[PDB]
């Protein structure tokens, strides 16, 4: 009932790529974790993966490493090199031969740099995947000069559609407009404003841009204007043909209500 | 005799003196407010930046034992009864019914012995030992609780929420309504006057008590492997007539004598100085302390300092043990350690607190508090899985009656395997003819097997040869003709 | 394989699909939900999964796995639904600002809630959705939902970014009136009743056991009932005869009764022949529920008209207008 003799015939099993006689092994010697990464192991189609596995809960790193390699599951190698720490081996192994991981590999390293304080860093890793949209304002939240920097270098038609929903959840009505319209997001133009009551400038949005959700929306505001002939009218150009036969079935305009049923869904 | 200096040197707020009217008995100060009073009369002063103007000179029924100040609400303890009201009582389309109350209610026949004032509670200690909380925002209360014996101090964190309170017995607790529960301050000296609650964003747990001669240095860890409790962490000499006023990152803005405050540096909260000029032999002890007052962030820089993988290991210990799992996993990930950093980030999203704290106590080699966290989460059978996972079998067994008793038969067949390979054969028969199926063949064909080859070593020959003929399979007559041979 | 070596993995998808394979695209496509799983894209998670779903339909045509696999279908349809549920929860939760509704995000962490398994899938982190719940409960009125929230969240481990607001949500709410407001109430439609905003059964009724039909968009009961055919009815004869003038129950139709339907208020959700379609009657025939031509998902019609005017295509299955 020694440990040491256990983990030393374990380490036997390791070199013998014999696993049943090792499973029964590393419970006798306390080593649930392990045996539990066998037991995880196990749905893996292969036995040089299983050894490897087994070998990492054992330590002999060098050893599951090869395994890997010769095992030809670049994946799982990539997986031991990130939890390894190496976070350059794992690199060249996405860049390689996983190609599919390498942007989940990106995402973590960077997000690893990011736990370190490496912002800058991690800001790279988050360029290299698509991701950086989704994370650097996350990132940066709290430093928001240095979030609108970022969003005024980078251009990307959604970190300033992000920065100006914050704009306008900030009480920064004029920002917001400035940020929405270098975004091109004409619907929040159009929403604004109406919301402001400056109609005319937001139906010329719509007439100029053609955007479908902004002239539906100026329609909408339309039709709680009481106004309804531009209301049809601005339904019929944002294709929302639904709420314009609603709307002339509402007022009796059966005349306007043919042109739009008979392009209409069926 | 007549001034009042308010500062914030925190925030960089530079001190302000007020010249008061007369010589106050007590002195509180809030957000915006400083009241200033004696006897049964106290004055409110509204803290401007620039300066300051006072508002009122109230009227109280009793001598005022004490007052509290936040937000715009004032609460006044006196004769056992603590009068709430607001201080700029602007009848503006306000409501009277908020404007003040009395507390206890007239039918209470009981006195009130401290109460406290958080952002949004009234929290007031009774005579009978009763804790009661009182959300200002709603004007109803939201907490009773009852302790045995009467509560003589209450102190709030500056979260709001948890309480740390001193009833008769000089028994210091650390109370928490959110589950409801209070938890024993371990070496809570009888002479403790005061407790200040630590006002760094990033220290939640800590805590001080002081007396006249030290300063212990407590740390609440409300979650940890093995619960709730509460931590000595350290002690400080203080000098001769200096109550602390404020606690900040480790250090203490206490009151001297002479109406100037000073800075004491806690000896626990030692290691603001310079690092680099420190050896490892000062750093461990230095690195002991970071560690207990869950400083994870400077526990790592220091280990750095040290570039040990002892330190390292023990930072990481102490990492899981108080559920960081993600700190955790940065720290092994440092160290190289793969094998547990993949079976962390196999339990990274767990949500259930049980099974989240019998996993963090399995990684460290607790299998009996591990077993003893997973029955109580939302699977038990977990416990089970490792159970069977270490080659527990009996214990597995054990298990297995109430969670899974499917598995009852094949755990029991391994279980005598092992009492075979142990040659502890008597057992071995009893748990082969108790893991029979009716639906597994080959499951059922090998326990046959073995109540055969068990039946052969009993010396029951006769039974054990008939189970050997009514087995179809060649591997048993060529063992069992080995063991007759060792029969011979 | 261009494709794949050109890195345009969701096109080596489309062209996988598109020529004759089911080995490398399964894998591709797991390994692209395992990616944005991995990663805080739920929404695409959601689309991949419902593309899976798809896939594993339209290869259970395939008598010789038509039952083992239709269970998977059935698995990535619920598995999309929680992941395009818990896209919005995960925004709300992060963002500094708010884009859904107040109303929206309760009701989709209330569905998200009922529906949600013992074992939560990966990535899915219901402290979130229960904080979400508590929150929005408190806010719109439902102060007893919002005590049921704190009350499941005593249990769960919390994040050391939401314990301040968790752990005195849990204490201020003892002062609320401690009543659910009936503008909140789910109402089961086929046996007119109220039933409790939280449900021990799941997203199902308590009188009948009828299952609840959830809008896509912004989740809410919508005003259908499910009823199925006569062992003997077939889908074509089905419409022809529509297009003419405890202890869960179905409400199966006759023959007459079909004949008396019309087809203005039936929804038929034309499945794949491995599957019967799933007939749907409007109790409000005034009001207008819109169906997806693809992944069949219903929506309320103006916002339905919004969604897609907004994206090009449906929130569900991007699927061009
Ligand atoms: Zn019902
Ligand atoms: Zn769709």
């Amino acid at each position: 009932k020694s440990e040491a003799v256990w983990e030393n015939m374990a380490r036997m099993c390791v070199k013998t790529q014999r696993l049943d006689v090792a499973k029964v092994c590393l419970g006798n010697m306390g080593h649930a974790r392990g045996a539990r990464a066998l037991r995880e192991a196990e749905q893996e189609p292969e036995l040089e993966a299983r050894v490897a596995v087994l070998a990492t809960q054992l330590g002999m790193l060098e050893d599951a490493e090869q395994l890997y390699r010769k095992c030809k599951r670049h994946d799982l190698l990539n997986k031991f090199y990130q939890a390894a720490g190496r976070w350059q081996e794992a690199l060249q192994v996405a860049e390689h031969h996983d190609r599919v991981h390498l942007r989940s590999t990106y995402h973590r390293y960077a997000g690893h740099l990011e736990a370190s304080a490496d912002c800058s860093r991690a800001l790279s890793y988050y360029e290299k995947s698509d991701t950086h949209r989704f994370e650097v304002p996350r990132m940066l939240s709290e430093d928001l000069p240095s979030l609108e920097l970022y969003v005024n270098k980078m251009k990307d038609k959604t970190l300033w559609r992000w920065w100006a929903q914050y704009l306008e959840s900030q009480g920064e009505m004029d920002a917001a407009l400035h940020y929405y319209e270098l975004a091109r997001d004409h619907f929040s133009l159009v929403r604004i404003h109406c919301f402001q009551g400056n109609v005319q400038k937001a139906a010329q949005i719509a007439n100029e841009t053609g955007n479908l959700a902004a002239s539906y929306h100026l329609a909408r505001q339309y039709e709680s204007q009481e106004e309804v002939g531009q209301a049809v009218h601005f339904y019929t150009r944002a294709q929302a043909f639904k709420n314009a036969i609603r709307l002339c079935k509402e007022n009796g305009l059966d005349d306007q209500l043919m042109n739009l049923a008979l392009l209409s869904s069926p | 005799l007549l001034e009042v200096t308010v500062a914030n040197p925190v925030e960089g707020e530079l001190p302000i003196t007020v010249s008061v009217d007369v010589e106050p008995n007590f002195v509180a100060v809030g957000l915006y407010h400083l009241a200033v009073g004696m006897n049964n009369r106290a004055w409110f002063y509204v803290l401007g930046e620039n300066a300051v103007k006072k508002l009122k000179d109230m009227e109280y029924l009793g001598t005022v034992a004490s007052i509290c100040l936040h937000s715009d609400y004032a609460a006044a303890l006196f004769e056992g009864k603590v009068q709430l009201h607001l201080i700029e009582s602007e009848i503006l389309d306000a409501q009277e019914e908020r404007e003040t109350r009395l507390f206890p209610a007239v039918d209470d026949k009981c006195r009130i012995l401290c109460h406290a004032l958080t952002s949004d509670f009234l929290i007031y200690g009774t005579d009978t030992g009763v804790v009661q909380y009182f959300y200002i925002e709603d004007w109803q209360f939201v907490n009773d609780y009852r302790h045995p014996v009467s509560v003589k101090k209450i102190f709030p964190d500056p979260n709001g929420t948890r309480l740390v309170f001193i009833d008769e017995k000089s028994d210091g607790f650390v109370y928490c309504p959110v589950n409801d529960a209070t938890y024993e301050i371990p070496d809570f000296s009888p002479t403790i006057k005061g407790v200040l609650w630590e006002n760094w964003p990033m220290d939640k747990g800590v805590f001080i008590a002081y007396d006249d001669d030290k300063v212990y240095t407590y740390v609440f860890h409300k979650d940890t492997i093995q619960g709730a409790k509460v931590i000595l962490a350290g002690s400080t000499k203080v000098p001769f007539a200096h109550k602390p006023l404020l606690l900040y990152n480790g250090e203490l803005t206490c009151q001297t004598q002479s109406g100037k405050v000073n800075n004491i540096y806690l000896s626990t909260h030692g290691f603001l100085s310079n690092l680099k000029d420190t050896g490892p032999d000062e750093l461990r002890p230095m690195l002991a302390q970071n560690l207990m007052l869950k400083r994870f962030s400077d526990a790592w820089e220091m280990c750095r300092i040290l570039n040990d993988e002892a330190a390292w290991n023990e930072l990481a210990r102490a990492c899981l043990h108080h559920m960081e799992v993600e700190f955790a996993i940065r720290v092994y990930r440092r160290i190289g350690n793969v094998g547990i950093v993949m079976s962390l980030e196999q339990i990274k999203g767990i949500e259930d607190y049980n099974l989240l704290a019998g996993h963090l106590a399995m990684f460290t080699n607790d299998y009996n508090l591990a077993q003893d966290l997973y029955l109580a989460s939302s699977c038990p059978i977990a416990a089970l899985e490792m159970r069977r996972d270490l080659q527990h079998w009996d214990s597995a067994l054990q298990l297995a009656k109430h969670l899974a008793p499917d598995q009852i038969p094949f755990i029991s067949k391994e279980y005598a395997i092992q009492l075979e390979f142990a040659g502890d054969y008597v057992n071995a028969l009893a748990h082969y003819e108790k893991g029979i199926t009716g639906d597994n063949k080959e499951h059922d064909e090998a326990c046959l097997a073995g109540v055969a080859q068990m039946s052969i070593r009993m010396g029951d020959i006769r039974r054990g040869v008939n189970q050997a003929l009514k087995h179809p399979s060649r591997v048993l007559k060529r063992d069992c003709g080995a063991i007759l041979e060792n029969m011979k | 394989q261009w494709l794949a070596e050109n890195d345009r993995f969701e096109e080596a998808q489309k062209a996988f699909h598109k020529a004759g394979r089911q080995r490398e695209a399964v894998q591709v496509l797991e390994q692209l939900t395992n990616n944005a799983v991995a990663e805080s894209r739920f929404n695409d998670a959601a689309y991949y999964y419902w593309m899976l779903s798809m896939q594993c339909l339209d290869i259970a045509q395939d008598p010789a796995q038509k039952d083992t696999m239709l269970g998977k279908f059935y698995h990535f349809q619920r598995l999309a639904e929680l992941y395009h549920g818990y896209h919005a929860i995960h925004r709300h939760t992060e963002d500094p600002f708010s884009v859904h509704r107040p109303e929206t995000l309760f009701n989709i962490s209330r569905f998200l809630l009922h529906s949600l398994p013992k074992d939560t899938p990966s990535g899915i982190s219901k402290v979130k959705i229960l904080f979400t719940l508590a929150k929005q409960s408190k806010a719109l009125g439902a102060y007893r939902l919002a005590r049921h929230a704190y009350d499941k969240l005593r249990g769960l481990y919390i994040p050391a970014r939401f314990q301040k607001s968790i752990e005195l949500g849990t204490l201020t709410i003892r002062a609320k009136p401690f009543h659910d407001s009936e503008e909140l109430v789910p109402l089961c439609y086929r046996c007119s009743t109220n039933n409790p905003l939280l449900n021990n059964l799941g997203n199902v009724c308590i009188n009948c056991r009828q299952p609840f039909i959830f809008s896509a968009s912004s989740y809410d009961v919508l005003h259908l009932v499910e009823f199925y055919l006569e062992e003997g009815i077939t889908d074509e004869e089905a419409i022809s005869l529509i297009d003419l003038e405890s202890e869960f129950v179905p409400v199966v139709v006759s023959r007459l009764v079909l004949r008396s339907m019309s087809r203005r208020d039936v929804l038929i959700k034309r499945w794949p022949p491995p599957l019967r379609w799933q007939y749907f009657r409007s109790l409000l025939p005034d009001a207008s529920i819109t169906m997806c031509p693809s992944c069949f998902q219903m929506f309320h019609s103006e916002d339905y008209e919004l969604l897609v005017l907004q994206h090009g295509c449906c929130p569900y299955c991007r699927r061009c207008k």
